[PDB]
């Protein structure tokens, strides 16, 4: 008659996350319906189809004077804790995780003058030398060159690539899968303006959109507070 | 039958009356043979209070060659889930903690770590704090008892963390981009993740912990390590047997 | 979600959860 | 309502081997594919498809001089834990079990000069005198004769001969389940060369490839080290 | 979500024939083929298709002399533990149990010179009198009679009468189930021979087999050796 | 034998028991 | 491998294990 | 009524509740 | 009798009870 069962060691224990509810202590409670619009069952989803303003220096742009030329513009170590990707949406989202695999878009939207025009140049630059410090060093790696006038902003990919199928959320000490590498914007031509007076500087926005094959997996708790 | 050896390649030789099977090979299949909790490692848990040592589930190391050492270095790279069995072998006189909670949390291949005080307790005084990262949410915590607990173990699965499309053993090359003596055969976590214990034990009792291997898919053999040393030549090495003589 | 085991359903979902319309 | 059950006695125990496993608590984690090859599923396919040197002396092979004749070459007793199968695949696997059902094989890989030429004789002795000494007494039993000169090395397979289905995979004193026996090779005709001068010994290797009826049954833990 | 129970009082209890077996800790283990002849499930088997001497007086058989007549020749009270039934197979067997319920056989195997004649007669004494004592106080009851002579042997079968549908392995005071009688052998013609001289005594071997309808049920703990 | 239940078969007959050929 | 049990899969296999492609 | 789960009747409803007619 | 729990034939009958002919 009675069935013969045996506990396992484990038994009459907690376990944070068992696959099966609890006991349903209230029934039949019928809820009323919901009308709002802008509803989410993904948050990779949200990321995605929304960029965030990366924070150079405490501002989200850098500038452009027609004094530059060499010297570099923009420049971070593209792992999802680095300065500039630290405010970002994408990149705030990344902590409640642990892993990514993901090339990333931004997106540069000059603000200067209606009379100005800058001209320019992108590179990303894979993880070996010590960060290259001049466009002709960094001109021979992946870069984009792009003319403002008429564009009035411009997109650039930075892709994935690494022999690990997922990285770290998290940036640590050099391993080969904390760093992606740089991501860097030149002057390769410096910015012009009705008169040097008028126009002084022009600037432009660093928005973050996620990837189109970018993802996180791996929930995780929150450290301490650093 | 004449062989012409030298290009690897064994050579055999099949007598009259070739002999029948049974048993099919099976009790030598590799997944089978690691399907099974073994004891490996054991440590010291941590009081609730002050900053720990986030233990490491990197079962890639060998040594004692209880025969589970010896069999995940027979193959060059590995994939397998895991599962664990804490049980915790009190120390001292077995009555000296009438509760000892333990917060077991597994986190998994890249999660963070500094964990400092964030909780606590409170209740007509006193109040008992709580490792800040030990606490409830993403990372399976389990919460058992050390008191009259038929059993202060508990156990659960763990799928496989690491980035890697398989876990290899023996790196050869480096970790990172500093070529230092260390990073030689680690490799960025090689390995299941970690484990946080607290509880107001720490001391009175360790653990042993296990693992339970399914799935264990094995690449690249490599050769098998010895594990007794050499006899006398000519001939056999008696280890004392359920057989033997008497 | 997070429930994929088969005893789930051994209070139905009225009593579980809730309903909507 | 409430279903009736009974706990076994055993019940809140341990077992390092239930068949079944535990609460899973992570889910839905999809792993990432594996491209690498040379895989395996079974031990023994590894130890069948692949030989390994036997140590004789300290090396992995016998001489062969123009003084011998009479004398044994090499012997052994036929169980793997025997000294020459000591450091082998075969039988250091063998190890974390307790059972084998298998004969062997083993390849005569002759390395002397290739002006040279030895002839030759291997044998199988089973369980019952005491060590057969010469081959005049060797040669009423199961034997085979050999002559490097064109053919490059040799194959020998010591058969399975015994009244039990399985025998030991460990080594112990004198029983009818541990020693299957010797293995034996010896000097048909004594070494010969260009010049005694130029090629004195003449040598041979002794590689041990899992037979093709051999199979090991029973995991076991290893014992102390001994 | 989790199921709801409750434990029977009895519970974490022992139970030396529980009706399922225990945890499989080693799996998978093949075992080899028997060849193996002779063998058997059921022990009443064994029995039935197997005589044994009873033990008379420390001997399993009887005298027939040519002084005999009157006197009874062999007599015992018919329970699994009587005297005679002591040794035998059929009687030793039955002590794993508490129950029989079968009419037995008997076989007398006659051992006389070639040159001797016995002639005979045996008798079942259901339970009632205090054993007769005299062939003309047994022939009253059920009897066979028998001529040695070119038989070379002989077969009785002492049923079974009671009122209960099952017996006891086991005597003890007189009960009506204990005893179902006695089982008798009388000289029906005393002994002859070639010379009284040459043959003396003639013998009888008292065998006994299962009968066919015996079956013994109930399996009981042996209690102490007396 | 003496396992009339319909739970003996939880751990199918392979590490239940052994087998023959 | 070592489970013959017919309550392996009490949880399906997605929470049990992981998944390859 | 409140017993919205599958083992309700693992004691048929005539040793659970009564009967009317 | 007395026995309406739908787990009374865990063990078949035969080893539950007796059996008449």
């Amino acid at each position: 008659a009675p069935i013969r069962v045996v506990s396992v060691p484990e038994s009459d224990s907690f376990m944070s996350s068992v696959p099966d509810n609890s006991t349903p202590l209230y029934p039949k409670v019928v809820v009323p319906p919901r009308q709002v619009p802008g509803r989410f069952t993904n948050f990779i989803d949200v990321a995605k189809q929304t960029y965030s303003f990366c924070s150079i220096s405490g501002k989200p742009y850098f500038e452009v004077t027609n004094t530059s030329g060499d010297e570099p513009l923009f420049q971070m170590d593209v792992s999802l804790s680095a300065a500039e990707l630290h405010g970002t949406y994408v990149a705030s989202l990344s902590s409640f995780f642990a892993q990514y695999r993901g090339s990333l878009n931004f997106n540069f939207i000059f603000t200067g003058a209606a009379a100005t025009k800058a001209k320019f140049l992108v590179a990303f630059v894979p993880p070996h030398s010590a960060a290259p410090k001049t466009r002709d060093e960094a001109m021979a790696c992946i870069h984009a060159v792009w003319d403002v006038g008429l564009n009035s902003a411009f997109s650039f990919n930075v892709p994935y690539s690494s022999p690990a199928d997922f990285m770290a959320v998290y940036s640590a000490e050099a391993t080969v899968v904390n760093v992606s590498g740089w991501l860097q914007v030149y002057a390769l031509t410096a910015l012009t303006s009705t008169d040097i007076a008028v126009n002084s500087k022009g600037r432009v926005l660093v928005a973050v959109s996620a990837g189109p094959d970018f993802s996180l997996r791996h929930p995780v708790d929150l450290p301490d507070k650093q | 039958v004449t062989n012409v050896g030298e290009d690897g390649e064994p050579g055999e030789t099949e007598p009259r009356h070739a002999l029948s099977p049974v048993d099919m090979h099976v009790h030598t299949d590799v997944s089978f043979l690691l399907d099974r909790f073994f004891d490996v490692e054991t440590l010291e848990l941590s009081n609730l209070t002050g900053s720990p040592a986030t233990h490491v589930l990197d079962p890639f190391g060998s040594t004692a060659q209880l025969a589970w050492a010896r069999l995940l270095n027979t193959c060059t790279y590995f994939f397998s889930d895991l599962e664990l069995s804490i049980q915790f072998k009190f120390t001292t006189t077995p009555s000296s903690v009438g509760e000892g909670f333990v917060w077991v949390k597994w986190f998994p291949v890249g999660a963070p770590t500094k964990t400092t005080d964030a909780w606590q307790l409170e209740g007509g005084g006193n109040s008992v704090r709580i490792q800040q990262l030990a606490v409830a949410g993403m990372s399976p915590t389990v919460v058992f008892k050390i008191a009259g607990s038929r059993s202060q173990a508990c156990g659960f699965s763990v799928p496989y963390t690491s980035m890697w499309r398989v876990v290899p053993v023996f790196y050869n090359g480096w970790g990172a981009p500093t070529k230092e003596k260390a990073t030689y055969n680690w490799l960025p976590g090689a390995h299941f993740g970690s484990i946080l214990l607290t509880s107001d034990a720490h001391d009175k009792g360790g653990c042993y912990l296990r693992y339970r291997f399914p799935r264990a898919n094995m690449y690249c053999p490599r050769p098998i390590p010895p594990a007794f040393t050499r006899p006398a030549d000519k001939t056999r090495h008696k280890f004392p047997t359920n057989i033997n003589k008497q | 979600g997070n429930s994929g085991s088969i005893v789930q359903n051994f209070y139905m979902q009225q009593y579980q959860n809730s309903i909507d319309a």
